[PDB]
DNA sequence: AAAC
DNA sequence: AAAC
DNA sequence: AAAC
DNA sequence: AAAC
């Protein structure tokens, strides 16, 4: 059960950059071979 | 032929972008995540809260509340999911509860209408669970609707409307907390022993008027505890609560030197730590923007009510101590207050509490987000914010009161095959 | 008029004398405390275990189960409870459930019948709850009678029939476990990728067959947990096993020297640690009395069916790793044995199983407590034990099967106001 | 929850010598007086 | 008489 | 439920 | 191609 | 629910 709050995260704000998470683990695309 | 009978947990990484948007008092869904039974979640929340641009420089900070709440689909589907699971693979399907047909019209869920029109009943029900137990005021009664398709485009597509930070105005005691409590007595005696007992049942009464309206809290005053089963209730796992600034733009043209535009940027985190699943459910995390309630026209109680008496300008101890709460009208603190519009306050609660003061050259410059006339209504209507008191605050823009872009960094440690056991017929 | 609002909580002696009896494979309820929320429960019962006097000297030992469960009063009235508590005292009084006019119709709940003949219902539902999540084979219906006064005597007197310790008879497979699974195929050709899939589906039904015919365990499966809120089912406290013994009594007159009468006194010790009551409940203390299964005419499976074949002797594990349950008759495992009575045994049970031994010598002997023809019904009726194949083993006596004289010291540290707090006025 | 086991009390069985608990508290019976 |  |  |  |  919640809690502490924290938006207090002082600094400008960043453009967001990149939809993929922090810690990955296996393989989720095959599409034939390699693809750029 | 031998299958694929096991998984081993490793890391799910189910992040994604969130482009959010919403109204200033409306709780709305930002993000769920479905949960597997025995899962392991964590989420980091980092974006940016924006506020509409502002007609003037900024005045006063916003109040912004996030939270992660856990709700077991058993919850919602009561017996017909135990049933589910025990059934298995040939299970009959889950209920699905319908939209309007709009694409906003389910958007206080945080997603967009599928053009059939219809969605998980637990997506919807879950929503009511969290709103009922921990948003609407104790006593105002539970939201009942079966379909999304009962409510307005307001409720459909902004979220549904909170209560107030709180106030004498905004935060009165209970609708029917009594304000008197007759013992039938005799024509020419009164049973001494029969009056104290009265006095028992009264306290039994009051405690739950003021403290205990919730089965849940009625068990705690016993010193017991009740698991979130007990009563179906949503678990809150985590609450964040900040404040967002800005900066203010100067204009710089002949006609507009000397004017200014509040730009709220705001950092913000929401982070989750790490949670055990224990059954099937979904992780909801909410969103709910609100500003103080600072009315443009509340006088202080006694400025306003009139000839003092002994009892309300003394601060007695022993008289504030022990008489019955006070019932009071929306006249004796607001300017334009209807006198028919009663309200109970505690006795002394005026030395307990001071309102904020707005100069009435402010009335009615647009640009602040103060509330300009007392809001007219019943008291269920006082309290829950409407998010037009503060239409003449911005720029009217696309994009609602207020728009966030976040990044949700969300790590599952489930257990189901890798992608490709899965397309591998061996 | 003010009032003692508070209590402070202090140990409550709520200790007391047990004399009870029951028959063999009975489930009987032999003490019930009612519990307040947030109030710590301990209890040490200390008494001897008896058996009535039997017929010739010692020959086996037999096995006590005491069982403390805990069982809130919200699991048995739901809503109603939850409203009752919120309503406080003007609550509607909670519902009675009805017993059969005689004394002892109501000793299954370790009490004696008021002559009203009504009981609290939370009583009798407990004990229905408890029996159906720990008692019955789990594929058996539950039990669900709406009154005690739905039972037969023997029921309502000494307690519901509970199963045998396992065995090959005793244990089988679950009745409707399939022996073979079907796959549509088409005419001149099978899909093999279907065919896998068919693989898939099976290991999930099997499982539930097996293993998982409970909600709760179906959850366990996927490494989630579940509350005894989840499923509404009592917690077990505590459980304390053991054997009980004597010793035996060597007659001496002119026409009893050389015989013996088997005297079973047993000191036995229930502790239930200190316990935390969540909510209102009733804490349920029963004792089983049971021997284990020993039938006078049990066969050596392989001793008994036929010829053999190479997969009955050989214990090749390939075999026995790979095929169908193996359905099996009440005869090839008995001398009276039932041809038409099946049962579904595991492939190679016979090499993982041995059964006990009995002479012929002894089959209509009195005095052993051994089970003199094999059971003869359904598969639920040889399973539940039959108290009258325990008749033949013992004197006849007043206080049934078993008698047991305890002492219950029961200690709960309750907050509830002194006896005199509680007479007097002020 | 439950576990082990124990009326392996090893000892001939005593008469049952009273019916009052282990730890007791507060008095309970107001009579007028002392009643022996 | 587990007592201001 | 002596479990990928 | 998070592979006996 | 700043609680005998």
């Amino acid at each position: 059960k919640g809690k502490k709050r924290s938006g207090a995260r002082p600094g400008r704000p960043q453009p967001l950059r990149g939809t993929k998470g922090k810690r990955k683990g296996a393989r989720l695309w095959y599409v034939g071979g390699q693809q750029f | 032929s031998n299958i694929q009978t096991g998984a081993e947990r490793m890391p799910h990484d189910l992040s994604h972008l969130g482009f959010l948007a919403g109204q200033i008092g409306r709780l709305i869904t930002i993000s769920t995540t479905p949960v597997i039974a025995g899962d392991s979640f964590e989420m980091d929340a980092v974006g940016a809260l924006r506020l509409s641009p502002l007609r003037r420089g900024l005045a006063i900070d916003s109040t912004v509340d996030i939270f992660t709440f856990y709700v077991p689909h058993r919850h919602v589907y009561g017996e017909q999911w135990i049933k589910f699971m025990k059934d298995g693979v040939n299970a009959t399907p889950l209920p699905t509860v319908n939209t309007t047909g709009y694409i906003d019209h389910a958007a206080f869920l945080g997603t967009i209408n599928p053009d059939t029109n219809k969605i998980p009943k637990h997506l919807f029900q879950g929503y009511l669970n969290i709103y009922n137990n921990y948003f609407k005021a104790p006593w105002m009664p539970d939201r009942t609707e079966a379909n999304p398709n009962e409510l307005n485009q307001d409720d459909a597509r902004y979220g549904f409307r909170c209560c107030h930070l709180k106030n004498i105005w905004t935060a009165p005691l209970p609708p029917e907390t009594e304000l008197s409590r007759q013992m039938t007595t005799s024509t020419t005696s009164i049973d001494i022993m029969g009056l104290q007992a009265a006095y028992a049942n009264l306290h039994t009464d009051q405690e739950r008027d003021y403290f205990m309206q919730r089965y849940r809290d009625v068990i705690s005053s016993f010193g017991g505890k009740t698991s979130y089963d007990a009563d179906n209730r949503p678990l809150l796992v985590m609450r964040s609560n900040l404040w967002a600034s800005g900066y203010d733009v100067d204009g710089t043209d002949q006609t507009s030197l000397g004017q200014f535009s509040g730009r709220v940027q705001q950092t913000y985190k929401h982070s989750v730590p790490r949670f055990f699943v224990p059954e099937h459910g979904t992780m909801f995390t909410l969103a709910l923007v609100r500003f103080p309630p600072t009315a443009t026209k509340e006088i202080q109680y006694l400025n306003a009510k009139g000839a003092l008496t002994y009892t309300d300008i003394a601060g007695d101890p022993v008289l504030y101590g022990n008489l019955p709460p006070r019932e009071i009208s929306m006249k004796d603190v607001f300017r334009s207050g209807d006198s028919s519009k009663k309200f109970k306050i505690a006795e002394g609660q005026w030395y307990r509490y001071a309102p904020s003061y707005v100069s009435p050259a402010y009335h009615l410059l647009e640009g602040f987000p103060f509330i300009q006339e007392p809001p007219s209504g019943d008291l269920q209507e006082r309290v829950l914010i409407r998010h037009h008191d503060y239409d003449q605050c911005f720029q009217s823009v696309q994009l609602l009161q207020w728009n966030s872009q976040v990044k949700f960094n969300v790590t599952v440690y489930r257990n189901l095959p890798t992608t490709r056991d899965s397309i591998m017929t061996s």
